[PDB]
RNA sequence: UUAGGCGGCCACAGCGGUGGGGUUGCCUCCCGUACCCAUCCCGAACACGGAAGAUAAGCCCACCAGCGUUCCGGGGAGUACUGGAGUGCGCGAGCCUCUGGGAAACCCGGUUCGCCGCCACC
RNA sequence: AGUGCAAGAGCAAAAGAUAGCUUGACAGUGUUCUUCCCAACGAGGAACGCUGACGCGAAAGCGUGGUCUAGCGAACCAAUU
RNA sequence: CCUGUCAAACUCCAAACUUACAGACGCCGUUUGACGCGGGGAUUCCGGUGCGCGGGGUA
């Protein structure tokens, strides 16, 4: 910009979207990545490889998706967040992918978080990725009890539109239910 | 030389163009050559690991296998044959 | 299709330009080897520039050193037509002639020693301390002043 | 010291003041001359002085053209004459003398002195079209103190 | 527009720069909330050659915490023109700062994708002035 | 790609600027702290839960060249420099001719206000 | 800017700063290059591996001392494990 | 703004040229066996001159 000797960040790093330095780390094992990605109202898990042109991926879900198998509740939450990472890993299984390591790009490691949730249902949809157990939330905090006894201390439903008054983690069981099961088209 | 160590007269060799100048890109330190290939040799400024001694900048070798993820290229230097450890931040496919 | 003639002695020459030459098939003063206008070629007669004397000769000319001064790959058996039809891809030395102006061909592929060993300028050169331009005898020739050259030294 | 032993351009440039030290000050009073509030297009005709080989001039010998130059232009215009001239170059080139064989014999700092490439403007003045004659006598006096020969060429100025 | 374009208060920051502290209990008590300790860098001649080491305090008041400490704080300092940044920002006291920016400032501290506000949606002297004034108090 | 995610080349992509775009869609800003998590003090951020509002930011779309940059035309310039050759010139420092290469600055006019790959998506 | 010290070079969501934790400045054994361009030569050095045991991190991964190039010493003998 | 100058230990630029590898043509090798490899024997480790590029020195 100011002049000839100037030095400008690769794209990428001026859109303050990716961190080059731990992209590398991810890189060097050669596996393919478990992409984990979150927006306001959603989460996205994808399972990139590297190309010749630019990264390749090879099977993704996304929280919107989710609803095609039976979801009628929010999707910027937990319960979504793990149901997503698995829908993703099991059609990663489909096209062959059996291993991977966790990108959560520009997200914080916080122990209990969506992209470990992610990286659990992935994890459970049959894929191979290095983990830490102690890092992941307890299993009801994924089925979305917290949400649960949130809506608990009501007076004013926690839910504008009515997907159901006391909300359902009992729902989140019937969506996994769903996944783990063969015929379901993905 | 007043000295003979080995970056001995390395000053432009070794010295990174303006606008190449910081972190290079992850791609070309992760490429994947095969046993056979042509791979030309120069260091990156940048990257500090898995360099060859800077006399052999320029070189163009046959990758004969690897170490760990380094590779060992063979090339002849003079008279000689030579294997080099380098790893891929410091090659180039050729052609 | 350009005649090469080596004009200047080895002694004191760089070797590459040396080395060159021979690749070019002479390998004493006076001898004479026609060569094909490529890329790399060119390369080679522009690097032995100072040392030579060349340029695209005459049908006639070429006939007339051809027919005077072509042997073949071994033997003194003597080039004429009737050598020329009997061990060549031609008729006669014309049609030797013009293949090799064409490019069609070399005189090794026809069986004949790739040097025509010419004899000295009859009347003397014009110098090897200056080129063409400057009222010498090296470096790129006219057709009619390398017919000159080539006849005088048939 | 002879100039004989620096006029030429037979050494590596040696300028770097960073790693040179004790090097002598010019001798250069000035090198904006005349009327230096006023432009130089505000003048008729522009004379320059042009080095006709490519040379090294000493400090001590750009002052000495220099001064008896300016000098005769002031003699003949006066301390305020209205003219201008320009010695436009400085001596960048550090030079040595060794002066005990020719065992470590690298010499000491010595003095200064200009490059000047053949054909190049030495000097220039500019002046009116009445004092062209005056400036063409300074700069005689000029090239009578430097090494090379000099023409006496004349830019802007078609009053002959 | 003009509501996501209508000021608002980010932090009110109230700092005590002494220079060698016993001072955190009256920021406890005139903000609400815990203060923090000031740590200084380049040694000083004036006996202060403890790079870290606490030489002051600060309480950064956010929401009503920060507007509940103004209300009682402005009142107590008499506004100028010059007394304003050129962002829209004014420090006055014991120091107690201000920092004034319109609705999506947090584009520009969030980690992912952040961006650098446009001079457009920086709030001006003029707009801070303006907003402060509209609320509790005079000018210059 | 009527606004998304991961990228490759890493300014032709920077700097600055103008215009346009969103009722249950997208990205955001935005609302809010019971939880997981968080601040050497601040739910600012990080993290989590969420939709009253909004297109003013960001972002995406269209575009402008004043600065920076890439490339191209024309001029500078076949100049500067130079590999090979010379019983060519010069007191000499040095120059010239023939042969094969061939800039830089700068001015003028254009180009450039990213290109491309994988995935997902009224 | 800083990065212990010459100079040249490298580095910005870091190779710099702060905080916390930690002891990989670890054991065994190699490959290669360097020392010694080409081209034989020791001690020394570096990069890169395999095995062992650990530290930190969610994890990829990083750590065979300090970002890279100076800070080094044969046989005989002694002491030591 | 304007205007006057520089760099062996400066460089936003940038040759000629030197150089790695490959293909092509050339030359060369498969009874003259090249390239490569193993072994016997050395001599040699005062050099000089021209030209080009130098560094020191008034030379
Ligand atoms: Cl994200
Ligand atoms: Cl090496
Ligand atoms: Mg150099
Ligand atoms: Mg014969
Ligand atoms: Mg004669
Ligand atoms: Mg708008
Ligand atoms: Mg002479
Ligand atoms: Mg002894
Ligand atoms: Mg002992
Ligand atoms: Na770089
Ligand atoms: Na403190
Ligand atoms: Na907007
Ligand atoms: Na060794
Ligand atoms: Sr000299
Ligand atoms: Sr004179
Ligand atoms: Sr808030
Ligand atoms: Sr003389
Ligand atoms: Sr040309
Ligand atoms: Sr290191
Ligand atoms: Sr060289």
């Amino acid at each position: 910009a100011t002049g000839p000797r100037y030095k400008v960040p690769m794209r990428r790093r001026r859109e303050a979207r990716t961190d080059y330095h731990q992209r590398l780390r991810l890189l060097k094992s050669g596996k393919p990545r478990l992409v984990a990605r979150k927006s306001n109202k959603h989460v996205r898990a994808q399972l990139v490889t590297l190309g010749p042109n630019g990264d390749d991926t090879l099977a993704s879900a996304h929280s919107s998706d989710l609803a095609e198998y039976g979801w009628e509740a929010p999707t910027g939450n937990m319960p979504s967040a793990y149901l997503t990472g698995l829908l993703a890993g099991l059609r990663a299984q489909e096209a062959g992918v059996e291993e991977a390591v966790l990108d959560i790009g520009l997200n914080s490691p916080t122990p209990g978080s969506k992209v470990f949730a992610i990286q659990e249902g992935a994890i459970d949809a049959g894929l191979d990725i290095p983990h830490n157990d102690d890092v992941l939330a307890d299993w009801q905090r994924t089925r979305g009890a917290h949400i649960a006894e949130y809506d608990e201390q009501l007076e004013e439903p926690l839910y504008s539109g009515d997907f159901d008054a006391a909300d359902l983690p009992e729902h989140f069981d019937e969506l996994r239910e769903t996944l783990l099961d063969g015929d379901i088209e993905l | 030389p007043s000295s003979n160590g080995p970056l001995e007269g390395t000053r432009g060799k070794l010295k990174n163009k303006p606008r190449d100048r910081g972190t290079s890109p992850p791609q070309r330190a992760v490429e994947e050559f095969d046993d056979g290939e042509k791979v030309h040799l120069k260091i990156d400024p940048s990257v500090p690991n898995g360099r060859f001694h800077p006399r052999f900048d320029g070189q163009t070798g046959t990758v004969e296998g690897k170490q760990g993820d380094a590779y060992k290229v063979d090339i002849v230097d003079g008279g000689k044959e030579k294997t080099i450890i380098v790893t891929a931040a410091h090659l180039r496919r050729q052609e | 299709m350009h005649a090469l003639v080596q004009l200047r002695g080895e002694v004191n020459m760089h070797t590459d330009i040396q080395d060159t030459l021979e690749m070019l098939n002479i390998h004493h003063v006076n001898h004479c080897t026609l060569v094909p206008e490529t890329d790399a070629y060119r390369g080679m007669v522009a690097k032995v520039n100072d040392f030579v004397a060349f340029g695209e000769p005459s049908q006639e000319t070429l006939e007339t050193v051809l027919a005077t001064r072509a042997e073949p790959l071994e033997g003194d058996a003597d080039v004429d037509d009737e050598w020329v039809a009997e061990h060549t891809d031609y008729d006669d030395i014309s049609g030797l002639a013009f293949a090799l102006l064409s490019e069609e061909t070399t005189l090794r592929e026809q069986g004949l020693s790739p040097t025509l060993r010419l004899h000295p300028p009859r009347g003397g050169h014009d110098g090897v301390k200056h080129p063409v331009k400057e009222g010498g005898q090296l470096g790129k020739h006219d057709t009619e002043g390398i017919d000159d050259l080539l006849e005088a030294m048939r | 010291k002879p100039a004989s032993m620096y006029r030429d351009i037979d050494k590596p440039a040696y300028t770097r003041r960073e790693y040179i030290t004790g090097i002598p000050g010019s001798k250069i009073a000035q090198h904006k001359m005349g009327r230096k509030q006023k432009d130089a297009d505000d003048y008729p005709v522009q004379i320059s002085l042009i080095v006709e080989e490519t040379v090294q001039l000493r400090h001590g010998s750009l002052e000495a053209s220099r001064l008896s130059a300016n000098r005769h232009l002031i003699k003949e215009l006066g301390e305020e004459g209205d003219y201008k001239m320009t010695l436009r170059k400085f001596p960048h080139q550090v030079l040595r003398e060794n002066k005990d064989g020719m065992r470590a014999a690298f010499g000491k700092i010595v003095g200064t002195a200009a490059r000047v490439q053949a054909g190049e403007q030495l000097f220039t003045a500019y002046c009116n079209v009445e004092d062209a004659e005056h400036v063409k006598e300074a700069f005689r006096r000029a090239y009578n103190k430097i090494t090379p020969s000099c023409r006496i060429d004349s830019s802007p100025a078609g009053n002959a | 527009f003009h509501e996501m374009r209508e000021p608002r208060i980010e932090k009110v920051v109230v700092h005590m720069g002494i220079g060698h502290a016993n001072a955190e209990d009256i920021l406890g008590e005139i903000t609400g909330q815990m203060p923090v300790r000031t740590k200084a860098k380049r040694t000083v001649g004036e006996f202060d050659i403890r790079e870290g080491d606490p030489i002051g305090a600060k309480v950064t008041l956010r929401d009503e915490m920060a507007e509940e400490f103004l209300q009682t704080a402005l009142p107590l300092a008499e506004l100028a023109t010059s007394q304003f940044d050129d962002t829209g920002n004014f420090s006055f006291g014991l120091d107690v700062t201000v920092n004034l920016v319109r609705p999506g400032y947090r584009v520009a501290k969030r980690d992912k994708a952040s961006r650098s506000i446009p001079t457009k949606h920086r709030l001006n002297p003029a707009d801070a002035v303006a907003f402060i004034e509209s609320t509790y108090d005079v000018e210059v």
